[PDB]
């Protein structure tokens, strides 16, 4: 074990932190957008959800790489 | 007594019927601004800004201020001269029981007596002592705001009792219960525990407050509870403003006295000069920043707890 | 007791920490344009609770992770 | 050695610490966005302050998972 | 002589002043709305400037949290 | 030793200069919707000052805490 | 030997983190600008999502670089 | 008391009174710059520009007698 | 061999703060570009150059991530 | 010497710099407004001139901390 | 003393990559500007084309110096 | 102890690096202004030109601290 | 030893970084704003020239300070 698992711990939560604040402001553009939207057309709930739904991808990268590091340890 | 209720009077008037407030502010803020400020040298340059006052006082005739366009008060100025009276002597005392003001004079000579330097009186608190008083301290704060709250809810209780108003009267059964149940928990944990005597107590409160709050169960205020607990320990400034005027004072004399030493034998004039400029216009500022905090605490807790911004009168 | 242990504590916290700043930051813009529309319609009020509703999962995976690092421990 | 429990405290400290500054970047923008609303409206204010009381649970989050790694000692 | 004790003042130093920077963050856009709805009503005084009291809940957490680690040592 | 002392130092330093940035920008919003206000008017002035004049209760218990850190010596 | 993998891997970690965060950021305005196009539009889905998809390629290089990293482990 | 701590207390005071100073700056810049745009047609009002403006440098003051009993302490 | 993470962690601000520089880049003039599609059909296949153009930056990054690895 | 006088020399230099940046923002927005106004008018040049003058203040607060914390020798 | 190397590559890398997102804020704000030009104009492409290509020699800067002090070892 | 040679270049660099970041914030909204207001005019360039070259202390002030503690080195 | 060039690179490389950061911070507003002018224009040009190429100075020296600390090395 040793330090090395504290190093890695908090590498991981960095990364993961900061693609969560990264997705974060995503969320807000486009959510700002896609209320406004909303509130007139009630039809583009899809391809908004979708839009919202996209970086989420990229935020499930780090929980892979914390997986993987975890595992390691 | 009666002055205040003009000051107060910048507010809305109350609904008929209820408590009359004004009183309590009279003995309560010349009180909080005297445990702020100990400047008694201010108080004496205040004392002949007073003077001044009355001399337009005796001079009746209201004068517009040039900037703000605002005609004098007259009566209403003489009314300040009276409140102005109460905060000075407030001010002489606070500042007795903290003799060192302008700054601790006794750098050259025992202008008062410590148990490190020797000299005429021995005082009571300094600003090094408070590296050990300075909790004791915060805890007479501490107390200090309680007391008005429970002065507080004691009076909005009996108002809610008075009106039949019995609703607001369980809300505040309620937020007695749980108010002393946590204060007391916290007090237990944060300090010496003693579990043996309190526990009980404790667990009473949190009782309390639960029986009051399942008789009023329709969902209430809770958070309420937790921003009560906000406004109580929101008083907490009293200290520290105060601690940091009478620091800043210190380094003033800290930086004339050593212009006194160092500077030769001609560097007591130049110390003084600076000495006194700068302390003429960091007082210039931190009046106007101090004399806000207790009436701003006064205004928001007191009358938060109380409640009165229904129908202004 | 060892030193690692901080180290993972410091990483789990910043973790949720950052996870909690980009929530907060998609929340402001997302709400106050939420709030612009329910202010005149009312009636996509719950369309407006869904869009709010939908970025928070973020933070609660920040503390899963959070847990799993104190099973670790 | 000792040194552990300081590390994890500063962990606590820095993580409720920027939990507390998300809450207020959203919670400005928000408020701004409901008063304004409410200045026009004078009605909705309940669900405006419901809607600004609403997101605060992460830094509740954020403080009970102190409290329990602090209680690990 | 244990070297944790500057780090208790690091780690409450940092939550102090990121919640103070989180709530005068909250301050500035609450207050600036307030200023334009008493300038144009006066009406809305109070209940603009409850608003402004809101996030101070936010200051008294971390400075609770700092209180305890404090009295921990 | 005595570098704890200096940790205090620092600690205390940037708490109070936390503090310090987040009241400044909030006076800076503050003081600009106030001032074209007075601008405007010039009757409404003293509420503008209380609203420039509320926030100091940050810095104040930066500094309280500050010299809290100094007295553990 | 030690104290080596845990800094590869918190280097690791903050170069994905950090391509996540300009990621995130360009995608937030962007995608925010193709909401409000396609909703007025309805027809532009194509070239929304062909904008959509462009930053990607940033978290792609830090996921390989933190794999050959992984690797030369 | 020590080799590294008066340094240590220096960095110290930079922190201090370095973040103080850019956050009397932030205050200075909307303030001045509305102020000015204000003075710009009306070259009356200075006075209450200028009462603004000066009210921030209590958040230098603070950090810099911070730093200055810290220092004193030597 | 703690040279081989420093040089790690050097090599990983370096890219990242690359792929910063180049988001907000593309942020910008994708958020502009988006805009003038609706009409600027003709003018689409210059957009897709000036989109595309800030990248040389990132491969500069990559360059500085393979000279260290073939340092170390 | 020792290291200690490098640790005074990194304190100077941070405060000076933070210092600095502070200064230059400032005089940024209120030399932009002054540009401005004294571009339309040619004659409101005292005001401009001390405006700009007025925030060099606090540089001239880093020179004196940086002498005295050379004054060390 | 092998590890002079590592913060030599640190100090060279943070070098040139906060030297490329001065750049990329330079191209993102010119580059909007460019774009602008052209909504209304053909032949301006090629001015906005320098004017883009202007702030690149400070990364070329930055990239030459990291090589020279790479030379010393 | 050339260590503390490397300590006071460090404290230099970042010294002379923030007045530099100072400055150039400046002298973008300076700038802006002037070139605006000089494209209005085209005869009040020399106002422009020294409220532009105001800011050259804070950099002046960063380089004699470097010169004076290369001295002192 | 190499620890004290290590210092140094580090400290030539973090000045040079964000002197060039300023640069791009002024040169993105500054540039924005004459290719604004002179797209409807066309004439001032030179003008344009010297408005952008005005602000070289903080890189030159930060450009003399790394070589004057390698003369050092």
């Amino acid at each position: 074990g040793g330090l090395d698992r504290g190093l890695i711990a908090v590498g991981m939560g960095l990364a993961v932190g900061l693609a969560a604040l990264g997705t974060g402001v995503a969320q807000a553009r486009i959510g700002a957008a896609g209320v406004g939207a909303i509130a007139e057309d009630r039809s583009n709930f899809g391809t908004a959800l979708i839009f919202l739904l996209l970086p989420e991808t990229l935020v499930i990268f780090g929980l892979l790489i914390a997986f993987i590091l975890n595992g390691r340890l | 007594a009666k002055p205040f209720e003009l000051l107060v009077s910048f507010l809305n008037t109350p609904k008929y019927g209820t408590f009359d407030p004004t009183p309590v502010v009279p003995v309560f803020f010349p009180f909080w601004f005297g445990m702020i400020v100990g400047d008694i040298g201010y108080a004496l340059l205040f004392y002949l800004v007073g003077r001044w006052l009355s001399g337009y006082v005796k001079r009746n005739e209201p004068l517009v201020i040039d900037l703000f366009a605002l005609k004098l008060k007259p009566q209403v100025i003489g009314k300040l001269v009276h409140i102005l009276n109460w905060m000075v002597f407030w001010t002489v005392v606070w500042g007795v029981i903290y003799g060192e003001f302008f700054g601790t004079f006794l750098e050259h000579l025992g202008v008062f007596g410590t148990p490190e330097h020797p000299g005429l009186i021995p005082i009571l608190i300094h600003r090094i002592d408070t590296a050990k008083t300075a909790n004791l301290l915060i805890l007479l704060s501490v107390a200090f705001g309680v007391v008005l709250v429970f002065f507080g809810l004691a009076l909005r209780a009996y108002l809610g009792l008075k009106h039949r108003h019995m609703a607001h009267f369980w809300e505040g059964v309620g937020y007695l219960g749980g108010l002393v149940g946590v204060l007391a928990l916290a007090a237990s944990y944060l300090g010496n525990l003693q579990a043996g005597w309190l526990q009980g107590l404790m667990y009473l409160g949190f009782g309390v407050f639960l029986l009051a709050v399942l008789m009023s169960r329709i969902w209430l205020m809770i958070p309420e509870i937790f921003t009560q607990a906000g406004h109580i320990l929101s008083h907490i400034r009293i200290y520290a403003v105060g601690a940091a005027g009478g620091i800043l004072a210190g380094l003033l004399t800290d930086v004339g006295f050593a212009l006194a030493e160092r500077l030769g034998l001609l560097g007591v004039l130049l110390g003084l000069l600076v000495a006194g400029v700068l302390h003429l216009l960091i007082l210039l500022l931190t009046t106007l920043g101090h004399m806000l905090q207790p009436i701003r605490l006064l205004w928001v807790e007191f009358f938060t707890k109380f409640g009165f911004y229904e129908e202004n009168g």
